[PDB]
């Protein structure tokens, strides 16, 4: 197949990186592996090293006039590609090896383990009232040649690629989403009973969504409107808990539910970005530059509840909101998931 | 810029 | 008397709480003292917590969509309600034995300790401008039930009850409080000296303020205005010092005190909240729900001064402005508290 | 020569300090010596401390009514002045001593180290939209009488006085500061070759700068204009990596590069404050009370390059943009510094 | 809801 | 206020 690449602007640093998306697997991620081509006396007394840094980068990199991101480091780690090191972890992989083929002898080989306790690649939406590009989650990897770690950054030596960590959805679907809800009065011996049932618990993007209402209005009161809409919920946690909500889809239909009357009826909605163009603070899938997507993939979270919480996580609710005659509206939430298939 | 080289098939 | 209750939304699970407001003598908080209600068979398996945890929250709970709280949490603890664990501590309480008594064998006594640095329930008052409750300290107690202390909440599970922490005024009344102020020229020998005398350093809500000022305008200047203000002092500390100072009550006089004389009045001022509705960062007592209140009471610091700053941190004073002609504008400054008395 | 002084509101306290200002030079800082003077009789219990506290102070300090400081702490060190701690470190200075004969016995030395890991004062530009003074970095030292550290702040017993650090030019010149940029095209061999060179890279305020710009268009497309403009970078660390950049001095000429041809010149331009007495976030240097002053000082690291980042950091670069005709823009950036030299 | 119940005088 | 006092020439 190929292999993609990137060039120091001197012309003398070249890195190799075997892929540009990297998956999980729920235990294990695919690790990260890449060659690095050098020509010795360029340096003749420095030190090669490659840096995967996650940050909470705000804002964007082409030189834009205003406050810059708030630049929070979440993980980093260090390899010394050159000189060569102990030969773990724990071989040269078989992209290396065939790299090192094709090359030579002015190849080197790093490797890294993507630990699975890290966030996936979301970026917010920039609004049209602020400029640039906004903040969200990002992976980097730099490689740079110089004596010494704490050695001043200096462009010809430093290589910038981006590179994206995200989720393929397990083959196994998951229990059927539904709920209830029964309400009374205040006093009054009658009450409210409504129904939500959902298709599935696992959607693809722009794939239609049937919710399955139903309503037993053995009541008093008159239902005046039925609300449909879908929230979404964006866990950002930097070094305090904090949950931006937001609706994306909204549908409303103007029925009324008549006292002691049953009523029930299937409504189709859709997660989509054309109409969403302008609201701030929606989550988006993460980019390679500046090119656009689907709305947030929801990250599932692992058997193992841990903590996990060290960037950000988003998920998806749908709410149907009963408006009941003066006072006692009740609305019924549920949770699921709408992310990617499985690719080959 | 990102581009791509050649690799080969083993 | 009777106690307040609060249940699970299945029905299964109920909280019985001995009281609402709980109060501290300066050297020991009364105890955080509860049973709960479960029948065994729902769990069978499970286990039982308690939980008190005390927020920094802002924004509401009731599914605003909007930038919701800074969610730090500032102290949490956790006790095992079932199984039973060892009698500490240290017996159940007399009012813990009576509602087992009532009850019988399905009732769990949980105990807690509220220790003496922490803060004291205050909520910032939500500006018109922007939506919903805005943020502040508040104390919380939710029950769950579940096999581990990490295994992810469900709503039919926990149960949230609210709790509030505020102080009451010793009987010991404090020095008197009273100030000086003598202000001299650029070169002239005469100078500026003024008074300023307090009924008292203790005073209840809506009772009204008779500042003592005297003013001794042995010069040349001609004082054009007296302005009389009480200020608030808010000392919000999460991880940095800092302090939201505003006025709230303010009363001024075209008083003109003539050169070479000696002028003294007294002069009637109170706090209150029905003319400052709108003004963002006023600090008000903690609510229940959203009730309205006094303004916030002044926290008494404890005699030991430790730290004792884990929160939101409340003061009052007040200064008089003495307007000079051309320039030589002078004030004084002078703190007292204001909360309420001691009940029965 | 003379000694600045300040004293206590009461009177009874008084506080020396032989300099108002104070240098480093890159490895040793000028300790900051003082000496106080006190009547034992008027505490005849207590004890005398004073207090170099370095603090992110926001805001002012003349009783504005708005959300104060956040006040942290960057680094603090104590020191008991009386009663009398052994004699270090290590005796007293000349100037203590000449303190000491012209008083006498009531005076008490104070000594202090300043770590070469602390910030230069740094003050950012209140802007006109708010009110009051705006935030930066500054020293100040607080002398204050009681018998505990932890002991309430008494105004009559603390005295406030603020001290500055800043940095004084090294009298070896650096490198000649100099850049290159070779721009191609999409596919054809034409290219576009231009060349930067500055005079020097040091400078003093209001000194003017010419640099030395050559273009080599050696292709087919236009140059339409030329844009030359220098750049302020201010990196601001309080606990995460943030950077706000903004432009300074911006000059403009409509310079037309024809194709096939060679261009060069030279352009003068000099940042001063005058014409951007409004942009906020342009970073003064550190002031006394409120008094104006020049730009920024540029603060340069010292060799070893360790972290540094405990307040604001501060740079000046210079960029030159060309705008080519249909896309291909293309700009030069160069480092340099600017600060007053050494004085007498 | 918030509500109360019985208790007894020992 | 900041104000200056004497000193002594040594």
């Amino acid at each position: 197949t190929r292999v993609f690449k990137k060039s120091s602007p001197n012309g003398k640093l070249t890195v190799y990186l075997g892929k540009r998306d990297f998956v999980d697997h729920l235990d294990k991620v695919d690790p990260v592996d890449g060659v690095v081509l050098v020509d010795p006396d360029y340096l003749k007394d420095r030190k090669v090293f490659v840096t995967l840094t996650v940050a909470f980068r705000y804002g964007r990199e082409d030189c834009d006039v205003l406050g810059l991101s708030f630049r929070k480091d979440l993980f980093i780690a260090n390899y010394q590609a050159f000189p060569p090191t102990p030969n773990p972890p724990r071989p040269p992989t078989r992209l290396q090896e065939r790299l090192l083929r094709k090359l030579g002898q002015h190849a080197h080989p790093f490797f890294f383990t993507i630990p699975q306790n890290l966030p996936s690649s979301v970026t917010l939406q920039p609004g049209p009232e602020d400029t640039g590009k906004a903040l969200g989650v990002d992976f980097e990897i730099r490689a740079f040649v110089a004596k010494s770690l704490e050695e001043k950054s200096h462009k010809r030596n430093s290589v910038r690629l981006v590179i994206r960590k995200v989720q393929f959805a397990p083959e196994k679907p998951g229990p059927q989403p539904s709920a209830e809800t029964t309400r009374h009065f205040l006093m009054s011996d009658r009450s409210l009973h409504l129904e939500a049932s959902l298709d599935k618990e696992l959607y693809y993007h722009g794939e239609p969504l049937n919710v399955n209402v139903h309503v037993t209005n053995n009541s008093t009161k008159t239902v005046k409107k039925i609300k449909v809409s879908v929230r979404q919920y964006a866990d950002i946690v930097l070094f305090s808990t904090a949950q931006y909500k937001v609706p994306v889809a909204q549908v409303e239909q103007d029925d009324q539910v008549s006292p002691s009357s049953t009523f029930s009826k299937v409504y189709t909605i859709t997660p989509f970005l054309a109409n969403n163009r302008e609201k701030r603070g929606l989550a988006l899938d993460g980019k390679l530059k500046h090119e656009d997507t689907n709305l947030a993939s929801s990250t599932i979270v692992k058997e193992g509840a841990n903590k996990e919480v060290l960037g950000i996580l988003v998920s998806y609710r749908v709410k149907v909101k009963l408006v009941v005659s003066r006072g006692g509206d009740v609305s019924v939430e549920l949770p699921f998931v709408l992310m990617h298939p499985k690719p080959h | 810029t990102t581009a791509s080289s050649s690799l080969a098939k083993d």
